[PDB]
């Protein structure tokens, strides 16, 4: 996914005291935890150059004139409600592009992202980002106590 | 990573999926010296009399007789009188490449952002079906196509035209569970060599009689549970389906008849809704006069309908794609007039082997929880309900080229 | 494959605690032991068809 | 709810209360308003919706 | 004589419309012709009357990929009619408009 | 006794306290105890076509 090597380590070390010994599925996960809610995913989309003219982006700009032909003759015109009756005649389809099979289009670019739900991020104020205590080690440090700072 | 042409990350097809599998598109077939047209003409430009001086008009383009545009809404089952009306639409010419194909899965790549498909100029193609010989009934702005048929493989075929399509088998290709086989374990020809510098001895002495892969699998089922999908180590368990390996045939839940109805709901059962006029009536003598300003759409009898028997049709789809599709090769046949690759164990062979009908139906071993006697030798993890392999294939992408 | 990288994780122990922990693990009696979880010897034997 | 769950005849082309109208396709005379029948062409057209 | 539908496609077609295509943002919707709506964008009659665009969510959209929609990321997934808890918290009081609790 | 501060959230404190004690799968209608969730196939969804 997009999540980095720096920042996946601090989330697993704060929540489950992992890191420095290999990551596994932890024992007891809570409802607002990280690893049961983190769900990565990936898709692939074609290049959309001059050969491939991106019929969807031409449809969002002007849906009144359809560029997009899929299962026509078996549903309504794609400028009115899809709840209506069948309209046209059967004919070939031109969209989407085949990304797999013998007619698969070359020049494919991958895209990765993730979705996290019910999870505040966390950066613990600890030395090695573990949980060695509720009153942490830098919290009872003589550098951060007995002094006054101002963070940004 | 290239996955090759055998990859198909889904079931069914993605092009014209609502069509019946035997349905042909509006096209131009050629057999012998004869050439045949089949067409459906939704629009009208009525043009009564002879239909020539308006077929010369209404010039066409690559997108102008739109296949999605048809009759206006709420026309009902209007009987287009071929005298005083005329048809409009699109066909595709002959002398185009590829193989002729039904509607179910027919793909044709576009050329411009307006959505046109024609790789050459557009032409009109006139057809009469009357008894007049001086009338043009359709215009049919024709087309030339390169004719690609992805994700479908001609379930039947008779020599040009009357073929039925069926989508290809779903084929998930991803990495292994826990990346088994990425790394040479227990390969004495080529091992690993973790050691200090001045490599006089390594501390990885790997034997062929050891299995470091299965030792990691049994350890992983001891520490953690196995249901959870952990995407870092590609930790997705290979599982089968509990109701597919052991099919528990219980029949179906029957109920009221699942009728279907025409949407213009009033009609005669074999005629359109007959037009008419209301009647004012005289009393004390029996005389009914026609009223002034009234037209009446009257449907007689009861509403026509068709019956589905839905849970039987819903179960037979489940038994065909999950049980009858995954047979051994001795219970499958090849369709007529199609040719397979010469070897076994390739994608083009296993795609084109289709099962015998009576071995699995909605009656076989009825009422009994019983796995089939011919399905014990079949690997239950080579199945498209393998949720781990579905998770490992969709975690990389959906196309053929992935940057993992 | 286009590139490949090994990642490790160095635990930031104090250099006084590590130096007392290193000298205990250099010792012969504090010898690290491991065992394969399967504990088996794989042997495959051919069966003819039928 | 959702879109209508239509069902179609397995042959897709139809006249809604008749079989498909059979006939022959032909050309025109190109600025003489006359369409003479050509040979080796037959056709069959539904003329409505499905 | 008989008619033929693609039955496992239509079970999937009504799933995608009633869940994903129904809960689109205000950009991807339109009012139908000759019908009126309330003025504010936060009443019930305005959310009720707007019907979504036809084929930005269909049976083909991103085939074979575990992938949520790019516009449905920032749309609140807990404002759904399939959350078992809020459904249970509303069946628990009753079905009527007026209720004693 | 009660000294409420605007910097504190006591209705989120009770949510995280309850998920640490019990499991959030059970529906305990006395305290109207029922989670907000979503269908696992509406948010991130798997377009596998159709069997």
């Amino acid at each position: 996914s997009n999540l980095t090597k720096d920042f996946f380590m601090v989330q697993m070390a704060a929540s489950y005291n992992q890191g420095y010994q290999g990551f596994n599925w932890p024992n007891c996960t809570k409802h607002y935890g990280f690893i049961n809610n983190f769900e990565p995913m990936s898709r692939q989309v074609p290049e959309y150059g001059a050969n491939y003219p991106n019929l969807m982006a031409a449809y969002l700009a002007n849906p009144q004139t359809m560029p997009i032909w899929n299962n026509c003759g078996f549903q309504q015109k794609t400028a009115t409600n899809v709840l209506l009756e069948r309209c046209g005649h059967p004919y070939v389809a031109n969209w989407p592009y085949p990304l797999s099979g013998r007619n698969a289009v070359p020049n494919q670019v991958t895209e990765r992202k993730f979705l996290v739900d019910r999870y505040l991020w966390q950066i613990p104020f600890s030395s090695n980002f573990l949980n060695m205590g509720t009153l942490t080690d830098l919290g009872q440090n003589v550098m951060y106590a007995n002094s006054s700072h101002s963070l940004n | 990573l290239d996955r090759g042409p055998s990859f198909k990350p889904y079931g069914g097809t993605a092009y014209n999926p609502l069509a019946p599998k035997s349905a042909p598109i509006n096209s131009a077939f050629t057999v012998g010296n004869d050439t045949h047209f089949v067409a459906q003409l939704p629009q009208t430009y009525a043009a009564g009399g002879t239909g020539v001086t308006e077929a010369i008009q209404q010039q066409v383009s690559g997108v102008d007789p739109n296949p999605q545009v048809g009759q206006p809404n709420y026309a009902g089952p209007v009987v287009v009188n071929t005298t005083n009306n005329a048809g409009l639409g699109r066909i595709v010419s002959a002398d185009s490449e590829g193989q002729q194909f039904p509607c179910y899965g027919a793909y044709a790549p576009p050329q411009s952002a307006g959505g046109d498909v024609s790789t050459a100029a557009v032409t009109k193609t006139y057809i009469n079906t009357t008894n007049n010989n001086g009338r043009v009934s359709g215009t049919m702005a024709t087309d030339t196509i390169t004719w690609e048929n992805p994700d479908a493989h001609f379930a039947d075929f008779v020599d040009d035209r009357r073929a039925t399509a069926a989508g290809n088998r779903p084929n998930y290709i991803g990495f292994r569970d826990n990346f088994i086989g990425m790394m040479y374990y227990n390969s004495g020809s080529n091992t690993g060599s973790f050691s200090s510098q001045t490599q006089q001895l390594n501390i990885v002495l790997d034997l062929n009689d050891r299995n470091s892969e299965l030792s990691y699998q049994y350890l992983l089922a001891d520490l953690t549970s196995r249901w959870h999908y952990f995407a870092l180590w590609n930790q997705a368990v290979d599982d089968y389906d509990h109701h597919v390996r052991i099919l528990e045939n219980d029949g179906y839940e029957e109920g009221p008849p699942n009728l279907a109805f025409p949407p213009h709901v009033i009609s005669n059962p074999f005629a359109p809704a007959a037009v008419g006029t209301g009647m004012t009536v005289n009393e004390q003598q029996q005389t009914a006069a026609v009223t002034a300003n009234t037209v009446a759409l009257i449907g007689y009898g009861n509403i026509p309908a068709v019956e589905m028997n839905l849970p039987a049709n819903l179960k037979r789809t489940f038994l065909y794609s999950n049980v009858a599709m995954y047979l051994p090769d001795t219970y499958k046949f090849t369709p007529a007039n199609v040719d397979l690759p010469e070897n076994h164990l390739s994608y083009g062979y296993i795609n084109g082997r289709l099962p015998l009908p009576n071995i699995v139906d909605t009656w076989t071993d009825i009422g009994a929880r019983w796995s089939l006697d011919v399905m014990d030798t079949v690997n239950p993890f080579n199945h498209h309900r393998n949720t781990g392999l579905k998770y490992r294939s969709q975690l990389l992408g959906n196309g053929r080229y992935c940057d993992f | 494959y286009t590139q490949i990288n090994l990642y490790v994780s160095f635990f930031p122990m104090n250099y006084d605690t590590q130096s007392e922990l290193e000298l205990m693990l250099r010792n012969a009696t504090n010898d690290q032991n491991f065992s394969d979880y399967l504990g088996a010897v794989n042997n495959l034997y051919q069966i003819p068809a039928g």
